[PDB]
């Protein structure tokens, strides 16, 4: 499946070279969303556990 | 009486002549047009020549790089004359930028970017309009924008890689983080492709125009939001009553740099 | 394309970010960039007819 | 709804279609992605 390693000779790992990227960013919607609509508060999220996996 | 006459009249002159010479410049002939310029006392009339090289860059900035080239001769040996340039021509992209005026944007911008390029202005003013054009980026600010960039990118990534990669990390989270439209998508990606050829048609300066020494100019050190006095009074005659000592006072400098 | 000719129900499921962040090590926000613009494009590449 | 919606810590869950702070990851970015990542490089570079 021809890899290519873009190999590394500088730190912070997602370098993000040899990469071009066609998406215009910043401004982009042509398909329906589910909920476009930032109205539910907070009900279920246990803030014991309302974190992401890993932060340490 | 006379000397009222006199003075008008020499000012008069001054500031034809000077039009005149601002008008000619092109690269052929640049070195000439210096010659000829600075046998006129352009001291006395800093802002007479300030007001025409602004106003001929914004009728002309076909002949941006030219007049760039011209500021950039005359700083290295008039670096006051070149802060008075450089201070309108940051006032004037301020203005557009309030009153929307995208043209002006675009043609200040792209006076700003040359200068640079000359190292008449510190890169330090394209990277702040840059972050300024970019943090509710429109149709408009992006577009000038990126014409900005274009023309001092090259000059940008030597002095300062980490301050382009900066304003090009900022460019791709709206290409991607943001709801863009095709306009706004199209020009990014022609600005990541040019940075992808080396800006291979947008070199810093032209052959013929790297007039002077790197040791010899003055790289005037200009942030984007100083309250900076634009001194368009110096554009007004005014009776001189030390005329007579500011002109032997100028032959004097003439005769120098000949 | 000979998908919606046969008018199948349409469901996708695009392998290999192992290749994608393992091999050519991309960001979190240029990958989920390059996700939603594979996502626009495979869209905008069935809605043709 | 975890995806194109930005998540922020404080004032727990308010998935706005803006930023907040002018450095803001999303919620596929923040959720189930990198934790992938840390994981994954964690468990490829950290072994001992």
């Amino acid at each position: 499946p021809n890899v290519v390693f873009i190999k590394t000779e500088d730190p912070d790992l997602p370098a993000f070279y040899f990469d071009p990227l066609i998406n215009p960013i910043s401004h982009r919607h042509s398909v329906k969303s589910q909920e476009p609509l930032p109205d539910d508060d907070e009900e279920f999220e246990l803030p014991e556990f309302v974190e992401p996996f890993l932060k340490d | 009486k006379n000397s009222l006459a006199y003075q008008r009249m020499s000012w008069e002159a001054l500031k034809k002549s000077i039009n005149g010479l601002i008008n000619k410049v092109n690269i052929s002939n640049i070195s000439i047009i210096i010659q000829e310029l600075l046998q006129e006392n352009i001291v006395r009339g800093r802002g007479l020549l300030s007001r025409s090289v602004l106003q001929a860059q914004s009728a002309s900035p076909i002949f941006t790089h030219v007049y760039a080239a011209l500021v950039a001769i005359i700083n290295s040996k008039f670096p006051q004359i070149g802060e008075l340039i450089l201070k309108r021509l940051i006032l004037n992209f301020r203005k557009g930028y309030r009153r929307n005026d995208k043209q002006l944007c675009l043609t200040a911008s792209k006076f700003v970017a040359h200068l640079i390029n000359q190292n008449v202005a510190h890169e330090v003013l394209c990277l702040e309009m840059l972050t300024l054009l970019l943090e509710r980026p429109t149709d408009d600010s992006v577009e000038v924008a990126i014409g900005f960039l274009k023309e001092c990118g090259l000059k940008l990534t030597q002095v300062s890689p980490r301050g382009i990669n900066a304003i090009f990390e900022r460019l791709r989270n709206i290409l991607h983080e943001s709801e863009i439209d095709k306009r706004v998508q199209y020009m990014i990606e022609v600005m990541f492709a040019v940075r992808k050829d080396g800006f291979k048609d947008h070199p810093i300066i032209l052959e013929g125009l790297d007039l002077v020494e790197e040791d010899d100019q003055f790289t005037h050190m200009l942030p984007l939001e100083d309250d900076y006095n634009p001194e368009d009074v110096l554009n007004v005659f005014k009776m001189d009553p030390n005329f007579m000592e500011n002109e032997e006072k100028y032959k004097a400098i003439k005769k120098e740099i000949l | 394309k000979h998908a919606v000719q046969e008018r199948l129900a349409v469901t996708v499921c695009i392998n290999k970010i192992d290749r994608l962040i393992l091999e050519l090590k991309l960001p979190p926000t240029d990958a989920y960039y390059k996700l939603r613009h594979i996502v626009d494009e495979v869209n905008g590449l069935i809605s043709m007819y | 709804r975890l995806w194109g919606d930005i998540y922020f810590n404080p004032k727990t869950r308010k998935f706005t279609k803006k930023a907040p702070t002018s450095s803001s990851q999303r919620s596929f970015v923040e959720f189930i992605l990198e934790p992938l990542y840390k994981i994954l490089a964690q468990v490829v570079g950290d072994v001992d």
